[PDB]
């Protein structure tokens, strides 16, 4: 079909002229595959995405790999469609890039694989779901004090040490085992040293068989970093639409998705707006999050990490992302020192689904008391830092006793920690944790050693674990 | 000026001094002509070629194997902002720097020199001696401690604090006023004639202030003076 | 004297709690003014740069 | 009257040809997708695209509709979910409208307007008693994210069942799941039979979000000039300001503070000023508006919040830290005011609660000094007790409106000193127990207020309130 | 054809018309003999960046195509020579006599070719080895302000690698040429130059060569990395590179943003930094490791270039001015220094010995910042505040004197085990050097074991040696 | 027009003296915001008492405010306005409480508004 030529080049940006006037649409993708005619030339295998129709039959394009070696008069060819990646069971367990090529040395996915577009029109209002559902993760702290919601965006504020990678793999294992659904990992801007460690840990934890991974590296031109979520997303849409199963999408840091959009707006030339961000911050942010919703057949839920730009939640980038989120989980290093795993702070994590018409009233009351109990314990912590325990009142000593057990019972024995420790690990249904915390809160079990509650599952396990000591 | 000084350095071979007055006005001129030359703007309305031009001029001002140029320059900090491009780029090309602060000039401590922000590559034990270096860094601890403590004094009050905190504020007031000096060009500005303090004397005196020997004298006697001997007499007139 | 000294220490304790609570509130109020300003300056420098770039 | 596109970037487009175009016209692309003509340079028309732009190529075809920006109106729209353009979204087939109106109407003039004199009863104790809204007042609901802003409007639309009002809901920038959910909530309470929901969710091109608040009032003005009263709600005007900022920059219109261009004040006023109480010559109709603003850091003092605080006839300020102490809905009485309020209350309510503000304004400030305060005088201690019951008397629950005759009776008790006897935790039960006691036993008091809009016999009411207090029990 | 002609000449940027077959990133030769790099390709004009003096290029002069991508000379002959960013000798001493070339626009080693960092880099600075570990393959940022100790931090690292089987490169960007002469002279005296390369880009040069200077430096080190020897690289200011691109762009009229840094700044800094990797055993187990420097005005960690370099690295060492003017030297802030890969780059002994120290320092930071003034108080707080102070002295160290690792683990075992309580805070500095004398004369057995086993000896023997010295000390 | 010639000497000593009391209050704003009035001594205490009196006695009841608050309005002639400030500045009304000095017209009105409270 129609073949174009390159008439301009500056860094990541390229322009093509299509002399007949038969031109590509605004998000289509173009190939340069060229063999060097003379020894002065360098062979090139680049691809480009359309961005503007500038006029006089020319088109502005962002480039997906390095543009060095380009010689104007090169030939470029049009695919008739957006970037398309393979979808189906072929993708489980293998790592891919933005173009859909396999990066793993595990062969090449065949031509017959059904390939579907990155860019697609968003889901409609006659297709969504009327009633909220809560997703049972099998993790005690998350299900009790900050319920996740199906079709929700969840936010992970944390750094190193506190252990994101364990929490992600345990979630992938619990959903695959019990709810029968796959996961996707799309690390926008992952540091390369981290991609290698992650592939080895995903393999050595056994989780790999149930997940598909896209890696977009820091060393790629900005357009590659921007579209990398849009390929991880289009792989998950297939499972919900056809396999009808529920699906989970992990994004490595959403801030780099917005920052790549800023760098592309500067290259293309759009005037900068508030604090230097792109003019279209919301229409880009909105067009990614709205795909993540619970349609009647099935749902996509997402765990997204965010980095606040300068500890300013008021900055243009956090404010647009915080518009879409439904729950927030903070990981704090202090807990990860005392021995609590997963290290999630009960008093800085919140949800819009902890409400008596969503969870039910018995679950709401048990959660409200637990937060009251802990907040009072924290007041006594600064008094206990100066003074002894028996210098308190007996009312405050009862708050310390129960709170210290709750913090430990909040902890849990994970399965993906099995390799590291002999302990097998457990999954707790939401009814069992709600029942158990009600028993601790009446004090039925207070005649027990403290460490009996450490890294345990159901409350009846505490009874037996106590006997073990004697 | 530089081509003349270069001929005396290289061909005649005598050692030389260069005095350049307000080298910021060199950087400022380029801006005015940049737009009419056709250059696009950069940073805070500055030329696209700031570091280049500063480098070409400044890298000629050197002391070669043939002969030495000692070079002294005045720079104007464009809007009382040391974080501006023209001063920041300039700071990389110097061996010794004194920064002048208007806050000290408001208090009347002349010359108004920041004793912390002014640093030179020669404050090393070998190039000045162990006795000199000990006293110099110890003064710099006293004045940094006085800076943080002034916030606490301004809101809560001076009597609230410990004996060691009180003794720091005592000595830091005296050290800061004893850095002031009576110049010959301050004859026209301040009546009094002026003084030259040799280096050995300066070390003796600052050591006495730090060891507390002269703490009995009242603080007002340390302003615009040269040697510590003078401070004793100035106090006598006051009546102490 | 035992009533007087017990009631003093207590008085200092109460004042210091309220003093610390006023100071921490002032820190959040001041912090937002700083962030508002940092965002403001950044927009100004960018607009002066682009206004000259548009002219030339 | 046919032209061809020449540049098609980021929504903004330009077209060579179309020599005779009008400012504000409708233009149709070959795709079947629509557009608005906003500028005319000597050889090229500047067009904003109102639909999917992924099929529009250089040299494609754009044709003239022949009409000014027009929105479809008629009685058939009531009970349907529709686009900003008159296109059905809920499924359920066509809207089957009869006629059209411009989206660039002039507002009602002075001498074509009358002062307000009829209430807009919200069924929310704090808003009706403290911060009245008359039919035709323009009031702005402003609070930080997740403070109940949407909660207040839907409580109002349900309560505006009984009264002969048409209500429109305009969702600008909201998440689509939250909107579908609202329609099912309205259908369950039976509200949809008399309402229109207009949708411009966050995945759409910015031009249909911008025209969206304007479209809401173009449907409502049709009913207003025919005589029936109407209410409109705008779910985020600060998200309408964002969309203009994008449309202006790509257009290349020059910058302002933040980055908003100078037409932000002209944009917001063109919309709000269309709301008027027409006079008897015009048939006595009314539009009425409830714009919403979300503010960063819960601070009233910022650019877009202060622009909309200028155009309206009052404001309702909601605090996040009141709401997290659990108060629902939470309303700071000091920074919330009504400027047309005082004529928009029924006669019994003017007499009862022109004083509730004195108890609330003073009590909220007083509890700050007293917590740190070493001592309280007997006069201060008494003020505190009365204030304590009002906050509990102003606490409500979601989707439960209270009829206005029951409001004036509970406020009379508290403002008469009898309610002071009941303990704080018991006040809530008493209010439920009082409303039930009035239904079963005290029907004569309830008939008089509704019929004569005025307080019944104080002696009967005192007698009656003492009679209830004997039957009530505590803890 | 392959000949074109210059139409605009100014400020380093000379546009040209013709040269139809040029590549982006080629070399082009002017008649004068100065070379240039083509970085823009407009529809009618090639935009050429001059890599040399431009006073001799006139309009209508002819510019000819080299035919080759930008290439930097590499070989064993470069070791011990002072060189330009282009492969041109500067120290005098004649030609460099290289054998081959490499592109300065190499691809980074991809995933599946890398391994976990598994081995240490011993810097000989007590704080940098114990508290903020760098292992071969890491990317470590030294970020700070003018006149805090930065260049000193890097130089000590090169010297303390003399015994180890290491190659080191220093890339001096934008610095006054007398300072580069002082640094080269300092290393010579310490005998360091025999195994090192200094690459120099002085402030008088066109900004394009400052821009290529960091790329030329990694392009030399990658040659040795793919051949199997470990290599270390130090960049003397990445903020001075940033500026050179800004100047070399704004003159070519590329669109601008933020503090007028073009839209390629993250793509430029990342490509240079990501080249560092610990190749796997199939690739022969080589390693680069990298030390970028960034200077921050008034400590604005939020500025455009600083936000960008804090992200691309695997950690940071933030240095503070007030600690310096307070006797803490090197002035390393423990709270803001982070290490993503920390826990694997230390010898087994230091891991076991150092865990308590990071916790002890954190408790002193919180507690002292309120309670220095209140002495007459709970004995637990009084004891906790003593360790903090002694720890700060044991972390203090002198200029140009690196400490071998076995001695570091022994003094930290003492501080952690608390034998030092009896000793006043003040003379810890002199004492720390002296415990070193007793260990050399008497305790040869404990040291022999640590180097050989990377492991700690029997506790009873260690307790016996240290307790005995505590008897001797006065 | 705040010139000794145009407004007269009496209206002049009084106007500047009012400004001098109020400006000191702004300097003492940022200390009393944290510690409260224990830190203040002597003249600081007397100055804050009189500044509180002055700042509330500049507030008035308007005839146009009747549509918002039920009170009647007040018109204060200039000779009354100047005379009133003097007695506050001398300290002749030190005993009366601060809540009696709000929304009043001529000075007498403060005495009857205090007497209603009895404080
Ligand atoms: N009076 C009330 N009593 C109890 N629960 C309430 C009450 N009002 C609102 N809620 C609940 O509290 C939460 C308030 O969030 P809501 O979505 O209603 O706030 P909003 O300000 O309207 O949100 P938005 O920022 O999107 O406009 C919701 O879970 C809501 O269901
Ligand atoms: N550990 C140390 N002990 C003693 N003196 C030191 C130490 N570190 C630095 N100095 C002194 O302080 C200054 C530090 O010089 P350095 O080159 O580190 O400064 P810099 O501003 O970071 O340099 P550059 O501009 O090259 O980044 C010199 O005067 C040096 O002698
Ligand atoms: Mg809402
Ligand atoms: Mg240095």
């Amino acid at each position: 079909m129609t073949r174009g030529r390159v008439i301009q080049v500056m860094g990541p940006v390229v322009d093509v002229k299509f002399e007949n006037g038969h031109l590509p649409a605004i998000y289509n993708a173009l190939k340069i595959q060229h063999k060097a005619r003379n020894e002065n030339e360098v062979d090139i295998d680049l691809t480009l995405e359309v961005a503007l129709h500038l006029g006089d039959d020319t088109v502005r394009t962002i480039a997906m790999a390095s543009t060095d070696g380009l010689i104007r008069g090169m030939e470029v060819i049009d695919t008739g469609a957006p970037i398309s990646v393979p979808v189906g069971e072929v993708t489980l367990g293998r790592v891919f890039n933005v173009l859909g090529e396999p990066i793993d040395l595990e062969g090449d996915i065949p031509a017959d694989a059904r390939r579907d577009p990155i860019h697609r029109p968003a889901p409609k209002f006659e297709e969504l779901a009327t009633e909220v559902e809560i997703l049972e993760t099998g993790i005690k702290v998350v299900d009790l004090l900050a319920p996740y919601i199906k079709g929700g965006k969840i936010g992970l504020f944390g750094g190193a040490g506190v252990g994101k990678t364990v929490l992600i793999q345990e979630l992938i294992h619990n959903i695959a085992q019990e709810h029968g659904g796959i996961s996707v990992f799309a690390g926008v801007g992952d540091r390369t040293r981290e991609g290698n460690d992650l592939y080895h840990e995903m393999k050595d934890s056994g989780v790999i068989s149930k997940t598909a991974m896209v890696f977009g590296q820091m060393n790629e031109p900005p357009g590659a970093r921007m579209r990398v979520a849009l390929t991880g997303l289009t792989m998950a849409e297939y499972f919900r639409d056809e396999q009808g199963q529920d699906v989970l999408l992990f994004i490595d840091n959403i801030f780099r998705f917005t920052q790549a959009g800023s760098e592309v707006s500067a290259l293309l030339g759009r005037m900068p707006s508030a604090v230097g961000y792109q003019p279209t911050l919301a229409t880009e942010m909105g067009q990614l999050q709205e795909r993540i919703t619970s349609t009647a057949k099935g749902s996509i839920t997402s765990i997204q990490a965010i980095y606040v730009p300068a500890d300013d939640y008021t900055d243009p980038a956090p404010a647009t992302t915080f518009s879409h989120l439904d729950a927030t989980t903070n990981l704090e290093r202090k807990l990860a020192e005392m021995g609590i795993y997963p290290a999630v702070d009960p008093l800085a994590s919140t949800s819009r689904a902890l409400a008596p018409e969503i969870v039910g009233e018995e679950h709401y009351q048990v959660a409200r008391k637990v937060q009251q109990t802990l907040q009072r314990y924290k007041e006594l912590q600064d008094i206990i830092a100066i003074l002894g325990m028996d210098e308190l009142s007996d009312e405050d000593k009862l708050v310390v006793h129960r709170a210290r057990r709750i913090q430990f019972f909040l902890s849990q024995n994970f399965h993906v920690a099995e390799q590291f420790t002999g302990q097998p690990g457990s999954y707790v249904p939401v009814k069992e944790t709600v029942r158990g915390f009600k028993e601790i809160l009446e004090g039925k079990y207070d005649h027990l050693p403290e460490d009996a509650f450490r890294l345990v599952g159901r409350i009846e396990e505490v009874v037996e674990k106590a006997k073990a000591m004697g | 000026g530089l081509t003349m000084a270069e001929y005396f350095r290289d061909e005649q071979g005598q050692d030389v001094l260069l005095f350049i007055d307000n080298i910021f006005r060199f950087t400022q001129a380029g801006s005015e002509v940049s737009a009419l030359l056709g250059r696009m703007p950069s940073a805070v309305g500055y030329q696209p070629t700031l570091a280049t031009e500063m480098g070409q001029l400044q890298e000629r001002i050197t002391s070669t194997a043939k002969g030495s140029i000692t070079s002294i320059q005045a720079i104007y900090v464009p809007a009382d902002d040391y974080t501006d491009p023209a001063p920041a780029t300039t700071f990389s090309h110097l061996d010794a720097t004194t920064n002048l602060e208007r806050k000290l000039a408001e208090m009347g401590i002349y010359p108004a020199v920041d004793p912390l922000a002014s640093t030179s590559r020669a404050l090393a034990p070998e190039i000045v001696g162990e006795e000199h270096y000990q006293v110099a860094r110890k003064v710099q601890q006293t004045l940094q401690r006085y800076k943080e403590l002034q916030d606490i004094i301004a809101i809560l009050g001076m009597d609230e604090l410990s004996d060691e905190d009180k003794l720091v504020v005592h000595r830091a007031r005296r050290i800061q006023f004893f850095l002031s000096q009576n110049f010959h060009v301050a004859e026209q500005f301040t009546g009094q004639p002026g003084s030259y303090v040799p280096v050995k004397e300066t070390v003796r005196g600052f050591k006495e202030i730090l060891e507390g020997k002269y703490d009995h004298l009242p603080e007002d006697a340390f302003r615009l003076v040269g040697r510590i001997e003078e401070v004793v007499e100035k106090a006598k007139a006051m009546g102490v | 004297l035992l009533d007087a000294k017990a009631s003093e220490h207590a008085a200092r304790m109460t004042a210091m709690k309220n003093a610390t609570d006023n100071a921490n509130e002032l820190i959040r109020t001041l912090t937002l003014s700083y962030n508002r300003a940092r965002q403001a300056a950044i927009t100004q420098e960018i607009t002066e740069i682009v206004a000259g770039a548009n002219a030339l | 009257d046919v032209g061809t596109v020449i540049q098609v970037g980021d929504g903004i487009a330009r077209a060579h040809g179309l020599d005779n175009v009008m400012s504000g016209e409708l233009v149709e692309f070959a795709n079947g997708v629509m557009g608005m003509a906003l500028n005319l340079e000597e050889n090229n028309v500047g067009i904003v695209i109102l639909g999917p732009y992924t099929g529009i190529k250089e040299g494609d075809e754009v044709r003239r509709t022949g009409r000014i920006m027009e929105v479809p109106v008629g009685e058939a729209l009531i009970g349907r979910v529709v686009n900003p353009l008159g296109q059905p979204v809920d499924g359920l087939g066509p809207v089957e409208t009869t006629e059209t109106r411009p989206i660039e109407s002039r507002a009602p003039g002075v001498m074509d307007r009358r002062s307000v004199h009829e209430p807009l009863q919200t069924g929310i104790k704090a808003i009706d008693a403290l911060v009245p809204i008359g039919r035709g007042q323009r009031e702005l609901i402003i609070g930080d994210r997740q403070t109940g802003k949407t909660s207040v409007a839907i409580d109002t639309i349900i309560n505006q069942k009984d009264q002969n009002m048409i209500s429109i809901y305009v969702a600008i920038g909201q998440k689509e799941s939250t909107v579908r959910t609202v329609v099912e909530t309205l259908r369950k309470h039976g509200a949809l039979d008399y309402t229109i929901v207009v949708t411009a969710s966050a995945s759409q091109p910015a031009p249909l979000l911008f025209l969206a608040p304007y479209a809401g009032v173009a449907m409502g003005e049709y009913f207003m000039y025919k005589g029936k009263h109407v209410l409109v709600v705008y779910d985020d005007l600060s998200k309408q300001a964002a969309a203009y900022r994008e449309l202006s920059l790509l257009l290349r219109r020059p910058p302002g503070r933040e980055a908003y261009p100078g037409d932000i004040f002209y944009l917001h006023s063109r919309l709000l000023e269309r709301a008027a109480k027409l006079s008897d010559a015009k048939g006595g109709g009314s539009l009425t508006a409830l714009p919403f603003v979300e503010t960063q850091a819960g601070d009233i003092s910022a650019y877009i919040p202060t622009n909309v605080i200028s155009i309206t006839d009052g404001q309702i300020f909601l605090q996040s830290d009141l709401f997290f102490s659990g108060v629902r809905p939470a309303i700071n009485a000091g920074l919330s005011v009504s400027r047309v309020g005082g004529a928009a209350q029924i006669k019994a309510m003017k007499k009862v609660a022109g004083t509730l503000r004195l108890d609330l304004a003073a009590y909220r400030e007083l509890e700050a000094f007293a917590q740190f305060g070493s001592d309280l005088d007997k006069a201060t201690q008494a003020k505190l007790a009365r204030g304590a019951r009002t906050v509990e008397v102003l606490k409500q629950d979601l989707h439960q409106p209270i009829p206005v005759e029951k409001q004036v009776l509970i406020i009379y008790a508290l403002t008469r000193g009898f309610l002071d006897d009941i303990p704080v935790e018991d006040v809530r039960r008493f209010e439920k127990e009082f409303y039930l006691f009035l239904d079963q036993n005290g029907q004569h008091l309830l008939e008089h207020i509704r019929t004569t809009k005025d307080l019944p016999n104080e002696d009967d009411l005192n007698k009656a309130i003492e009679a209830f207090k004997k039957t009530f029990v505590v803890s």
